[PDB]
């Protein structure tokens, strides 16, 4: 077993597969509640399922690390947890809807303060 | 505080639990056995609140189920009327009508106009308060976490609520209000408090789904009464707990997803709170030394009688709280002559106990 | 041994300190033991849990410390001008030593600290001050032999000791006044003889020990609490309360046995007038004890409603009412005591 995570605070965590699996399940359900025509949904399943499908083939934690890339398991679980909070907040945010506000004319125009031909 | 699901299995007690149910705790015993040795992560109290008919009993059951604490069922007013052989002293009819005949939550809901209702109004606080000490007993002995559905700390909400309705007396409001201080000072506030928040209409929807012939058809259920819970919870009850215990408020149980509640609680850690001791939050749990742990432990495993005896408060200035002497005398005659009350529990050989003529044992805080 | 383990330690050091005094050979050694008592007792008295305990601590310390200061000082003078511990005769050298000791044990003119104490003290802490913190100064008073000062103390040891007791409604202050009266009897008894004084204190220790030890049990702190304290039958409410009359030592209560012993030997000394006064005041002592026993002699009073059951410790209750039963039927043991001859 690796002695240290190389980072302060980030401690070595056992049963990573169980934790990663459990995290992937919850986020999948969290996106399950989403509407079926949300781009955020469309991609999270394929990404998460790709991860949650890679979780199994590599019993060795180091083997899984290489297979999944993207960093070490210790951070990787945190990545998953972050996204759990994202989905719960995302459902609460309803960002799949259309534009709340149209920018006023000449808002995002650079350079500023130049007369124009109508 | 941490869920079994993230443990990938069950939690273990760090050391052999102490048989506090069946054994007495001595200061000699404190010297002979250390206290915080058993203590672990989950050694904390998660109190629940919500407007009435919030169905939180199933919530707390599952929450303690999948975080590995004790459920500690809710108020059981009947236990006054229950004995070693079960039967209800409510069975005893109005032989002594005026202030000896019973009054359960049914009677309250049927009619809160009866001055005798004030009886349980305070005895109900005692039941909560006695339960709370039971929870502290279980914590300090086993080190295992606990979850009480409701607390004596919160009981005054209903108290001021009923009084605002007018049901209690101006006298009784003073009695209970001052008397809380006497005992309520002697309890540790919970680590974490979870309050559930439906509107008055919404709870009326669910209480009509409870279909209780002594509640749903009753008349107490005015918006004002069931709303006074809301205001009192919102500001009066919450704030002091908001000072000591960490406060989480989701919308309610029904939409309250257990797993996210599990995760939100687990995310809220307290090692973060292991900073300056003088901080007022978590204050009632900063035990410097193993000796001070044992002081708290012995104080609950060996002074529950002392805890009960705080209630001995003399107030003969309230008529509904006074009892008629001769009637009360008969009320004594009924109870201790009625089946299964002549002796201490286990010595009511008239009702069946055997092994007497040699048995001389008595249980820790065994009632009497 | 109330809450912590340190209670055992300080009690032990206290015992050693006081035991030094009673076994002390010279005034200095006795002073040494007294201060050790001063140390060992302050922490027990000054619980850190509440407030009232702490204020009692300054008053106890700020009084005892001066008492020890004066005691040693007057010792040096006596044991200078006489160049010997046992002076040939009692002069002005010696009255100061009693005045030290009388304050230390809380005797008649020097008592005001003692009621103010009781507010702070809890029960067994009070108890422990009541019984044991009065041995050493009294046993020293034995060595001092000034008749008239003890006599003025005995005269005034009951007057205030009972008149105040009439007035108090806090059980803490009543025990103070009750003992100051009883302390009147010890002081007279020690002026007469010591073996009888030893006996009388012991029975007083026993009686006060059982008394406050139940008040600790049920935590009854105010006359209202006594009237309100639930008992299942309101008969043991009355059987247990006989001891309040054993305070007055009325024959069928075993408090008579010591009072009889002191009276017998005292009148044998022929100080009849003194007996009359103390014994007149004894009635006032017993008077407010009946004022206490209105709670139990009659039965079936008006009570609070919420209480349904009453509970207490096994150990304390098991010990307590064995001591009570003796307070009930103690006399017939007339034979068992052979220390009076
Ligand atoms: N007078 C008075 N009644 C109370 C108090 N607390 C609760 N109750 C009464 C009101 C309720 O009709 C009844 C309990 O019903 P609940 O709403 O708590 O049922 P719930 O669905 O919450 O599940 P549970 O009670 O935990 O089994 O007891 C109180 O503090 N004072």
């Amino acid at each position: 077993i690796k002695a240290s995570t190389g980072l302060t605070g980030l401690a070595v965590s056992t049963n990573p597969h169980h934790t990663l699996s459990a995290l992937y399940g919850k986020i999948l359900r969290a996106v399950s509640k989403m509407p079926q025509d949300a781009s955020y949904r469309k991609y999270t399943e394929q990404l998460v399922k790709q991860r949650a499908d890679s979780v199994a083939q590599h019993k060795d934690i180091t083997a899984l690390e290489k297979a999944v890339g993207c960093g070490q398991v210790e951070e990787l679980i945190v990545q998953a947890e972050n996204e759990l909070i994202l989905a719960r907040k995302m459902l609460g945010w309803k960002p799949w809807e259309k534009l709340v506000q149209a920018a006023p004319a000449k808002q995002w125009d650079w350079p500023p303060a130049q007369i124009m031909e109508p | 505080i941490s869920g079994k699901t993230m443990r990938g299995g069950p939690r273990v007690p760090k050391a052999a639990p102490y048989p506090y149910k069946t054994k007495k705790y001595s200061v000699f015993n404190a010297i002979f056995d250390k206290t915080s040795k058993r203590f672990d992560e989950n050694s904390k109290v998660i109190c629940v609140e919500g407007p009435i008919a919030a169905g939180k009993s199933k919530f707390a059951k599952e929450l303690a189920e999948e975080l590995d604490m004790e459920y500690y069922p809710a108020v059981d007013l009947d236990l006054i009327y229950i004995n070693s052989y079960g039967y209800d002293m409510r069975k005893l009819d109005p032989q002594l009508p005026p202030s000896c005949r019973s009054y359960d939550v049914r009677n309250f809901c049927l009619d809160p106009s009866h001055d005798l209702a004030a009886q349980f109004q305070i005895r109900m606080y005692m039941l909560r308060y006695s339960q709370y000490i039971d929870a502290l007993q279980h914590v300090l002995s086993t080190g295992q976490g606990v979850v009480l559905e409701r607390s004596p700390y919160s009981d005054f909400v209903f108290m001021e609520a009923m009084f605002r309705q007018g049901y209690l007396s101006r006298g009784a409001r003073s009695v209970y209000n001052e008397l809380r201080q006497n005992t309520i000072g002697e309890l540790l506030k919970p680590h974490l408090v979870i309050y559930l928040d439906l509107p008055v209409d919404a709870v009326k929807k669910q209480i009509k789904a409870r279909n209780v012939d002594y509640e749903v058809q009753s008349k107490v259920f005015s918006d004002a009464y069931l709303s006074d819970l809301e205001q009192l919870y919102k500001q009066q009850y919450l704030k002091d707990i908001s000072t000591h215990a960490e406060l989480l408020i989701y919308d309610w149980t029904a939409g309250g997803e257990t797993e996210v509640v599990v995760e939100d609680i687990e995310r809220i850690d307290f090692n973060q709170f292991e900073a300056d001791i003088h901080n007022k939050k978590m204050l009632d749990w900063r035990f410097p030394l193993e000796a001070e742990w044992c002081e708290a432990r012995i104080k609950y495993c060996h002074e529950k009688p002392d805890l009960m005896n705080y209630f001995n408060v003399p107030r003969f200035d309230v008529p509904e709280l006074v009892r008629s002497a001769d009637d009360g005398k008969v009320w004594r005659d009924v109870w201790f002559n009625a089946p299964g009350m002549k002796y201490r529990p286990g010595y009511n050989a008239d009702m069946g106990d055997e092994g007497l003529l040699t048995k001389t044992k008595i249980g820790i805080n065994q009632g009497i | 041994m109330f809450n912590n383990s340190s209670k055992i330690l300080f009690i032990t050091i206290m015992i050693i300190g006081t035991l030094i005094t009673v076994t002390s050979n010279s005034w200095l050694g006795a002073w040494m033991g007294l201060e050790i008592n001063l140390l060992s007792f302050i922490p027990l008295l000054s619980d850190n849990n509440n407030l009232m305990s702490t204020e009692a601590s300054l008053k106890y310390f700020l009084t005892q410390v001066l008492a020890s200061t004066v005691l040693l000082f007057s010792s040096i003078l006596l044991m200078l001008k006489n160049n010997m511990n046992n002076e040939i005769n009692e002069s002005f050298t010696s009255m100061i030593i009693m005045s030290a000791l009388l304050l230390k044990s809380g005797a008649a003119p020097f008592h005001f600290w003692f009621p103010n104490m009781m507010e702070g003290l809890t029960w067994m802490n009070a108890l422990m001050l009541m019984t044991w913190q009065k041995i050493a100064p009294l046993m020293l008073i034995s060595y001092l032999n000034i008749k008239y000062l003890l006599l003025i103390s005995v005269i005034l040891s009951v007057i205030i000791g009972a008149i105040g007791g009439l007035n108090q409604t806090s059980l803490r202050k009543l025990m103070a006044f009750s003992s100051i009266n009883h302390l009147g009897w010890m002081l007279s008894s020690l002026m007469i003889s010591e073996s009888i004084w030893l006996i009388y204190f012991f029975f007083y220790s026993f009686l006060s020990f059982v008394l406050t030890f139940m008040f600790n049990i049920f935590k009854l702190f105010h006359l209202n609490q006594l009237f309100s304290w639930f008992v299942n039958s309101k008969i043991l409410k009355f059987t247990l309360f006989m001891n309040f009359l054993s305070l007055g030592g009325l024959p069928p209560f075993l408090g008579f046995l010591p009072k009889w012993l002191v009276i017998q030997q005292l009148t044998l000394c022929n100080q009849y007038f003194m007996l009359t006064l103390m014994m007149m005041s004894t009635l006032i002592t017993l008077f407010f004890y009946l004022r206490i026993c209105y709670s139990a002699f009659m039965m079936n009073y008006f009570e609070n409603n919420w209480i349904m059951k009453m509970n207490m410790n096994s150990i304390n209750y098991n010990m307590y009412m064995i001591m009570t039963f003796f307070s009930i039927f103690g006399l017939f043991l007339i034979s068992l005591f052979y220390f009076m001859f």
